[PDB]
C-alpha cells in the first residue's frame, strides 16, 4: 500500500498546478495516468525489472495526454525512484489536497429510506456550519438501518439511527 | 569504447550500470580510471536491470559517481607458463618485484 | 469517457506493442551465487524444474 510514499508527490504535483492556475487539468492528467497503471499488459511491464529511463519512456509514450514537460516529468521522477504503481494513491490525495483548498467537503447520508429533499436542504445547511466547507450530499439507503440517519463525513459520523441507539442500549444493561 | 557508469561506492562495493543489452556476466572484469591510475572490479552480481554490483581489486579510494566503466569481456585472466619462473605477481598477473614485463606467451 | 479511455488505451498499447510473456515463458533479471530470478513464468508451479539454455535445470522454490 502507497498511503505514506504517495504524499510528497501529490503535494508537489499540487503545489506546482497551483502555481500555474491548471489544477483541474493536472487532475485530470492524474486521472489518466493512474488509469495507465492498470491496463494488464502495462502492470505486466511495471513489474519486471526495467532500468527507470527505459521504463519511463515506454510509459510516456502511451499517453500523449500528458503536458509536453510536467505531467512527464513527474512521470520520470517517479519511474526513477520505482514508484509508478502509486499513481492511483497520488490521485486520491490530490483531490484531497485539492478539496481542502477550496474549502469543500463530501458528506455521506444513510438512511433507511431516501429524505424528503427537505431534510436534504437542512442536512447540507446545518453541515455547512459543522464544516466551513461547502458540502456535496450523496444520499444512501440501507435498510438494517431502520429509522433514523447516520451523517458520515469523512471519518466523523453522527449516529443518529435508532439501530444505534438500541444497540446501544442494550450494552447498558 | 567505454559503456557502463559507476552509480554507487560504498567502502570497497562498487555498483556500475549498464545498457540492459551488454550487461557483463558474473566474474567478469571490468576497468576504470581511478585518477592517473587503472584499476579493475570483479562483477560478483547481476542484480536488478543494468546494474552490476562488483569488488574492486584495489584501493576503491578516489572513485567519483558517473566515471566511465569499460567492460573486459573474460575473467580475470594471468600470464602462465615458464615465463612466471623466478617472478613475483600479485593477483592481476603484474609484476611486483620491478624487474619489468613478465614476457608471459598465454594468459 | 471511462470506457473509452480504458478502449484508447487498448489500443495504444497494442499500438507500440508492449506485450507479456507467453504463460509457460519468462525471462532472467537478476543472478548470483547461484540463484535465478525470473519475470514471468505465470504457470510456473512450486518445485517445478525450469530449463535454461544449454540443457540445464532450476528448481522454482519461491
Amino acid at each position: 500500500e502507497f498511503i505514506t510514499v504517495a504524499r510528497p508527490y501529490a503535494k508537489a504535483a499540487f503545489d506546482f498546478a497551483v502555481e500555474h492556475q491548471s489544477v483541474e487539468r493536472w487532475q485530470d492528467m492524474l486521472a489518466f495516468a493512474a488509469e495507465v497503471t492498470k491496463n494488464e499488459q502495462m502492470a505486466e511491464l511495471l513489474s519486471g525489472a526495467l532500468a527507470p529511463e527505459t521504463l519511463a519512456e515506454s510509459f510516456i509514450a502511451v499517453a500523449g495526454e500528458q503536458l509536453d514537460e510536467n505531467g512527464q516529468n513527474l512521470i520520470r521522477v517517479m519511474a526513477e525512484n520505482g514508484r509508478l504503481n502509486a499513481l492511483p494513491d497520488v490521485l486520491e490525495q490530490f483531490i484531497h489536497l485539492r478539496a481542502v483548498s477550496e474549502a469543500t467537503a463530501e458528506v455521506d447520508v444513510i438512511s433507511a429510506a431516501a429524505l424528503s429533499e427537505q431534510q436534504l436542504a437542512k442536512i447540507s445547511a446545518a453541515m455547512e456550519k459543522r464544516l466551513s466547507r461547502k458540502v456535496k450530499l450523496n444520499a444512501k439507503i440501507d435498510k438494517s438501518v431502520m429509522a433514523g440517519v447516520i451523517i458520515r463525513a469523512g471519518d466523523m459520523v453522527i449516529d443518529g439511527s435508532v439501530r444505534g441507539r438500541l444497540e446501544r442500549l442494550a450494552d447498558v444493561l | 569504447m567505454a559503456t557502463g557508469k559507476i552509480v554507487q561506492v560504498i567502502g570497497a562495493v562498487v555498483d556500475v550500470e549498464f545498457p540492459q543489452d551488454a550487461v557483463p556476466r558474473v566474474y567478469d572484469a571490468l576497468e576504470v580510471q581511478n585518477g592517473n591510475e587503472r584499476l579493475v572490479l570483479e562483477v560478483q552480481q547481476q542484480l536488478g536491470g543494468g546494474i552490476v554490483r562488483t569488488i574492486a581489486m584495489g584501493s576503491s579510494d578516489g572513485l567519483r559517481r558517473g566515471l566511465d566503466v569499460k567492460d573486459l569481456e573474460h575473467p580475470i585472466e594471468v600470464p602462465v607458463g615458464k615465463a612466471t619462473l623466478g617472478r613475483i605477481m600479485n593477483v592481476l598477473g603484474e609484476p611486483v618485484d620491478m624487474k619489468g614485463e613478465i614476457g608471459e606467451e598465454e594468459r | 469517457n471511462s470506457t473509452e479511455i480504458s478502449e484508447l488505451i487498448k489500443q495504444r498499447i497494442a499500438q507500440f506493442n508492449v506485450v507479456s510473456e507467453a504463460h509457460n515463458e519468462g525471462t532472467i533479471v537478476s543472478v548470483s551465487d547461484g540463484v535465478i530470478r525470473i519475470h514471468g513464468l505465470a504457470d510456473c508451479m512450486q518445485g517445478e524444474m525450469i530449463s535454461l539454455p544449454g540443457n540445464r535445470y532450476a528448481i522454482a522454490l519461491n
